[PDB]
């Protein structure tokens, strides 16, 4: 496989956000970690399947509403950052107030 | 000009008069002054203060701060300040009003070509927090403790054996070099602590010699009143602490009588309310006196829902007990006591207990003695609400008196309080900066010595520092020598003047305890308090001057479902 | 497409240009199988195998480089030697020279 | 005898003629010369060439070389030629035929007792990457650009602080002192670059005194015409590098301003296209300039769709700003401009831009130098063919022109090119080793200083090394003392005569950098170009020579998602 | 007063007379002797014996142990008996009875105030373990053959590099100082192997001169009789030892040639059974000789049902080869025989193959030389039932013949055995402690130079040590200087004399080898068999006295799929 | 569970492969990581089964076919080999050319 770090590093990533999944099909109210994992482990995927960055902008703000969080969530996550391989090479998503 | 109110917290953070809550608490803090003129406060970026000429001087590097953190919301046992802070040569230089004296008025704290910037606007700075009751059971926990915002580490043990497992005690001179040797790896500030129990002088005088700053007295190595008799005399010979751990099966004599043993000299008594350890089930009131500096170990606190359930199974692979045996698991329940464990809280509150510690893998949580004193304090404006000596509508007393618990007072109790423990100029510059919500939970940045050790960083490879997966990693103060220049072995002041650290080639910075033997209950900064204290012996009653002393267990706690993802 | 692909232009490739060469008839006596190396002092293989060591004096195996040739138990085959270059001064082996020659 | 030019590449790797692409790309090289002697290469295995009195000869240690990498395909500024790497002492030896004397002819690299191999054949050796733009934000950016094939990092910066974040600046000597020392412990050759924004020289001299190998100019310290001045004199008294990030607001003047204060003196120019910093909109005409040396920052190459889209937020988290002010956010869009970013990958094909650099998280990805130089060489060549300077069938000069803008071009630009920087004898042995279908991205083996620093391994308790999984991890050559003696720590004449090395008790070899204020555009390798170079101050639109420069947004790219897990 | 025989076992663990089965497998220990007095014993906690006064004594430091075992029941060459262990500046100090003289019986350890303790009541203590095949591959195999309970490892190589992967050869000054400086860096003892193929007697002496400690003669650079003779006569006047993997292809002579190169003179053959290499198909015959100390390398370790599935193709990857050459595929049937695969572990049974190893990552796997080993002693008892040195209704003997293969064997036959290889007074204290569940698979505790270097360790922030996840971590011995002073770096007689140490700044404790020529097939403890072995040139049967050696293929293996999650 | 570490270093491989598994799942064309990653968990699966090397040499050939990867990934991977403990221990399984 040849993984270098960073690749190692969105496998925690991806882990993490495998917990939150989890939770959330339970019906839990996602608390802070389990959020930004769920939204950050979806943008990744949308590259994978070659979405463009303006597309995850936006549907990266549908993953999780504010009735399936916790109190005070939604305020304690003002973006959500992740970089992902795209067709055409690593780019940023920044999705701004992911939650409402 | 003129500016709003709210676009100014939001541009230079909080000012005079404004509120911020602590994280998810109850707690709320109140700006008390703040040292700036406004108009003339110094923010970086492209177009900001801090640029040649008009922010940034002319001046030389001796004549300008290495680091200066602008805007800053300082939190400490003396005062909750908005202030800049500079740091030169790895100590807190000023609190002041940093700038350029040659276009700005008020410059307290001079920045230049030569110094860094860090950018606390809408951020908390605290000391490091120091804690004085570590089992070095593995080396993996200094950075547990650092991430979680503690700076300097005071224990003993050698690492997963037996006798460490049970009691903080690095026995002897050969593992005492050796983990003298083993702490310049650590990026945490270290002191070691020896094996107390001997009734022959010379045995510890050999120990402090070789390098402890301080001797464990513990039941599992006998405490009895000739070892603590003995522990005491050469602790006040060497200007060294001692730590206790007292005869919980009152095989040797009642509270009393160790006490008696004790006789009126300084002494720190760990996990005073019991359930880590003491005469059962009276060890508690060993707070009434004026040479005992208590502390609580942090499982107990606060009182909460699961507390006693946990607890009756942890008292037991902790100690080497048998389930069994009787006699091993008789006592379990005479020392696990819903009765103290809820005056402790109480007991905190009022300054009777004086400091938090863990009981690192040994009955305590190494990453939570910051969190869980937060806890306590919110817990109990929720029960008993402001204090008496409460002034103005916030807790900005009830915050002075818990911060102190775990910075300035244990670094009182083991005489190095004049390195560390408190932002007060001269000293090691061990910071940490957090963000309001998570405050007391996780740190934006922990720096030890003047160089950032560890924060929160994400995608290495990504645009920027933010993206994620965003989580703790070791920074440059925490490599080789950087960290060995950053960090503070501690050492008894004859193992310094013996030559300790030349004939270890130890490399990092040496420190020199001393005061530990002066120090008294009175000295505890807001927690001087000195019940008239009693337990009753069949019901476990704690009460102060007769009244009962008690509190609810908590079913819902703040900072934890919510930050947390185990 | 194919990362990394090669697009070698096609021919042959001579090898050992300009150096004597001999053959020699060589056969296995031994019971177990022989292997040797393209740059093994032929004179100084294994006693077992039976030729004109004295015609073998100084060569070498004429195959490409890192390749050999196998004699099962009873095997015999003619093979090309081919003249060792450089100072021609043999050290190891069977230790039968050990200098130059 | 004779064998087929087919079984003769899969035994020995390619030979004159043959051609072999780049990864996924649609470059193509063809070895140019092969130095080897048809049936006289050596192979190393049980039989093969390499053994006691056949390939390897009776020499002592001093008469053969330590390491030899054999039937090597190099790849560099020089040449794309085939044959055998010598590495002794740590450094390149020579590039001949490897063997013994005493039965093989041409022999230039004796192979004997003492030599270690390294089987080349069918893999591409090349020298190590030099990334001169490097933010030191966290330590954990040395391995990964030590995975992705770059020895060498210039830059500053004390850590996760806001200074770091925005600016490549180590400040002062305290700072330059302590990052001195926490460079011993990365694999990578190191230099760093102080704060030049000072109106004072003294404050200057000062931090090259302690150690700095060049000092930067940041529009966020402010780069005004005076600190420029200052910055560009010390540099021409203590023969050190200057890196520029001029005034992207206009503010003390526009691009010609700059340049005026410049006056015709050596400076290299940080991400010359502007969108990472500079003049808006016209920054980049500095390329036309003999003594500008221009560099691109990563995350604009090469020009794809999802550029502009990613760019406006990402310019926003770096420099610190904001976007509900207006003046924050109103010169993004003159500062991110599609004309300048599609001119840029033009202007590297035509040799107008020298130099590649990430910019490591402050607008760059540090694991991406390489792998986005190449990207651009792909665009380009699908795009506007083959250059007029090609000859033969292949893309040979293509990729010549490219690999010297990470190479030797970073290394002449910060006078270190006496040590590292190409594949030439005497120079460092930084060596990277891929295999052709994963050139440019995922190295077989990263060496150092003539030790394996990292590669890719797999089970550790497997038979073999090959099995899963297999990733990148840190070899002996990254090792305590081993690591010491294979990098290179870069000190500025001045605090190499000054003893710095002896009073910080650096443990890594020292090297001293020279020949920084006398480089100039026509010594870049293959990128000395000087286009009469236009802007057009309201469409943004870049013309050489009066043509229009663009090119078109990519949609895919080779080298992305076949070879990444995410 | 009295107690039943099993609660004496569940509170100090067996007694002379109980038996306890390894692991799951079919073999059973018998206590052979207890060294304590009945009701004084030692025991650690609360309330129990070692507190002061009581069983922990008043003498100083000099006059007691650092640490003690206690109840430990070990396991040795030497015996199985139930004893103290006493532990003092990292050496072992006596096997005994620990406690206080002055109110205890029969103490010849004693404890005071400096000692620590660690509690081995019901656990199984044996020396660590010695991998004398190790191919320095990576970094990583340290830690990896450490868990599993080797503490001492002895090899070549530079890393993963064509030379290393195939053979144990640090090749030559350069790369051999290059990897002692390394060695600091590794928990483990190490000792280093040149390259000892080459027929001019200086380029050796060179190697061994800069810091070697024996030399390995490889087919891959030419095991010719010139090339091993010459080796051999450097290790007669050096005192190193040789070790030999031999010409598989017969090309320049038989098994009996190879025989009259070494001509009686002292060597080590590894993989001795010939599927890892050496003359096809009789290199095993080997063994039968006085001056041969023979190993097995553990693939083939025991013969079970995917053996030589699994090995025709791991046999490729290994020695460089190619499917699609014939020569390179040949002799894969010819080097893999199920043959001499089934007759090696009757062979190990019988006493006829001394040691064992593991050949790491070049056709053995680094972490399961202790595992195997047990392997084939349950096989063994299985099919051939009990050894005729067997005595009382246990297995006591054939452990003791085993257990010696990985532990004394190899100290013995590389030098070394002055200062590892078993647990007696004087030597370095190289301990492991295990859990009888456990027994050759996951070690509880493992020490290196009287510190626990490695040792599975719970969640860091828990209450306890136990909670999960539980996984191996690095401790304190392991860290900085204090693993440099608890482990040792093997040198030559001439390279310490030369001071290498000193020239290198090694930082390790320096040890030296001796008596690498004056051991014999008759000093191989409890290993000592020269049978009349023959080998069938046809049908590769292998014959002792004229009846056939062999044994049938295992389905399944205990220590596998019941303790392992992949 | 006193997980050595390579017991842990499966555990990357294991959760690589569950990336791989659920991009398979969308109905994407597999890239070099994530085809090395899946058929090497597919062989782990086997061993602890208890299915012979032998078994798994050939079933490891039938994991993914050359319309599920991506163009040029079959070439890329002329083997791919994993150990895995069997009920006879530690053993090496190798596939050649896995992907047809
Ligand atoms: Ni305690
Ligand atoms: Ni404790
Ligand atoms: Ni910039
Ligand atoms: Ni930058
Ligand atoms: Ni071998
Ligand atoms: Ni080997």
């Amino acid at each position: 496989m040849e993984l270098t770090p960073r690749e190692k590093d969105k496998l925690l990533l991806f882990t993490a956000a495998l917990v939150a999944e989890r939770r959330l099909a339970r019906g839990l109210k996602l608390n802070y970690p389990e959020s930004v994992a769920l939204i950050s482990a979806f943008i990744m995927e949308g590259a994978r399947d070659g979405k463009s960055v303006a597309s995850l902008m936006e549907e990266g703000r549908h993953v999780l509403t504010r009735e399936q969080v916790m109190e005070g969530v939604p305020e304690m996550i003002p973006d959500i950052q992740v970089e992902a391989t795209f067709p055409d090479g690593s780019k940023l998503v920044t999705v701004h107030n992911p939650i409402i | 000009s003129n500016i709003s109110r709210q676009a100014y917290a939001d541009m230079f953070g909080p000012t005079v008069g404004d509120k911020v809550r602590l994280a998810d608490t109850e707690l709320w803090i109140e700006v008390e002054d703040d040292l700036t003129t406004y108009g003339e406060e110094v923010k970086f970026g492209g177009g900001k203060v801090i640029r040649d000429g008009m922010g940034q001087g002319q001046m030389l590097a001796a004549d300008c701060v290495d680091l200066v953190l602008t805007n800053a919301l300082i939190v400490d046992h003396w005062g909750i300040v908005k202030a800049d802070i500079g740091v030169k040569d790895g100590r807190i230089f000023a609190i002041g009003k940093a700038g350029n004296p040659d276009i700005q008025p008020n410059v307290t704290i001079p920045i230049g070509a030569a110094t860094e910037v860090i950018a606390a606007e809408g951020k908390i700075v605290t000391a490091g927090g120091i804690d004085t009751h570590i089992h070095w059971i593995c080396p993996q926990q200094a950075e547990e403790a650092l991430v979680s915002g503690v700076t300097t580490m005071v224990g003993g043990g050698t690492g997963p054996a037996a006798g460490t497992h049970a009691t903080t005690c690095t026995p002897g001179p050969w593992y005492i070099s050796r983990m003298l040797q083993a702490a310049d790896s650590l990026p945490v500030n270290i002191g070691l602590l020896g094996k107390g129990n001997v009734s022959q002088p010379d045995a510890l005088r050999e120990q402090v010699a070789a390098g402890v700053i301080g001797l464990k007295i513990h039941e599992d190595w006998g405490a009895t009143p000739a070892a603590i008799d003995c522990a005491l005399t050469v602790a006040d010979e060497m200007d060294i602490q001692v730590a206790l751990h007292s005869d919980t099966l009152n095989e040797s004599g009642f509270v009393e009588d160790t006490l008696a043993a004790i006789g009126g000299r300084t002494i720190h008594t760990f996990h005073t309310e019991g359930a880590g350890g003491g005469h059962a089930p009276d060890i508690i009131t060993a707070c009434a006196h004026p040479n005992i500096l208590p502390s609580s170990t942090n499982p107990t606190l606060p009182y909460t829902l699961n507390t006693i359930d946990e607890h009756l199974d942890m008292l037991m692979v902790c100690a080497h007990l048998d389930p069994d045996i009787a006699e091993d698991v008789a006592f379990a329940e005479s020392r696990i006591r819903r009765e103290t464990i809820a005056a402790e809280d109480v007991l905190h509150d009022l300054g009777a207990f004086s400091l938090t510690s863990s009981d690192s893998q040994a009955m305590g949580r190494v990453g939570e003695v910051i969190l869980r004193t937060w806890q306590v304090a919110h817990r109990m404006k929720v029960q008993r609400g402001a204090l008496a000596e409460e002034t103005g509508d916030n807790d900005n007393f009830r915050v002075k008196r818990y911060i102190a618990k775990y910075t300035i007072n244990p670094a009182l109790t083991h005489g190095i309080a004049h390195e560390v423990g408190s932002i007060e100029v001269g000293k090691l510059a061990d910071l940490v900066v957090w963000s309001p919500a998570f405050f007391g939970v996780k740190p934006a940045t922990v720096i030890k010595g003047g160089m950032i050790a560890i924060a929160p960083m994400g995608d290495i490879n990504a645009s920027i520092p933010t993206p994620q997966p965003v989580h703790y990693r070791p920074m440059f103060g925490a490599l080789g020598s950087a960290r060995h220049h950053c960090r503070l072995t501690f050492l008894s002041q004859a193992a310094a003047a013996n030559g300790v650290a030349e004939r270890l080639n130890l490399r990092s910075a040496i420190a020199v305890v001393k005061g530990c033997r002066t120090v008294q209950k009175a000295d505890m900064v807001h927690n001087s308090l000195q019940p008239n204290i009693t337990v009753d012996a069949q019901t476990y009653e704690v009460r102060v001057d007769g009244e009962l002393i008690t509190s609810e267990p908590a079913d819902v706690l703040p900072m934890a479902q919510r930050y947390f993802l185990f | 497409m194919i990362p990394g692909e090669y697009h070698v232009k096609p021919g042959q490739i001579a090898l050992n240009t300009g150096r004597a060469t001999c053959r020699v008839v060589v056969e296995n006596h031994g019971d177990r199988p022989i292997q040797v190396g393209s740059h093994y002092h032929f004179a100084e293989v294994n006693p077992a195998l039976k030729f004109d060591r004295q015609q073998a004096a100084g060569y070498r195996l004429n195959i490409p480089a890192g390749t050999a040739v196998r004699f099962e138990p009873g095997q015999k085959r003619e093979v090309e030697l081919v003249a060792f270059a450089g100072h021609r001064a043999v050290f190891g082996f069977r230790g039968e020279v050990m200098g130059p020659l």
